[PDB]
């Protein structure tokens, strides 16, 4: 199997492609984390204060 | 290192969001404060009744 070049090429599309999906994970927990914390404190909040 | 890099940012973001969380929790403080003020108010009225009684 000849022309290493743009396996090179696929393999660091690879690379970058796993550094978006972890990116993309990365901010989708963090989405889900605020989500989660501005639901227990409004909860909270809404508790105490009534 | 400069205020364009990714650090420089990251940590003007990070000082943005606490003052932020920072305004939430006066908030939630001074919230807490007025339930706090009634409870003692209404804690106060329930031992002058057991006094009067």
């Amino acid at each position: 199997t000849e022309n290493p070049l743009q396996k090179i090429d696929a393999a660091l599309a690879q690379v970058d492609t796993l550094r978006s999906d972890l990116g993309a994970v990365q901010n989708r927990f963090n989405s889900a984390i605020t989500n989660l914390g501005n639901t227990v404190n409004n909860l909270t909040s809404a508790r105490s204060r009534i | 290192l400069a205020d364009d890099g990714i650090i420089d940012n990251a940590q003007d973001n990070v000082n943005a969001t606490l003052k932020s969380l920072t305004k939430q929790y006066l908030s939630v403080s001074n919230s807490i404060d007025e339930t706090v003020a009634r409870y003692k108010a209404q804690f106060t009225q329930l031992d002058t009744m057991m006094s009067k009684l």
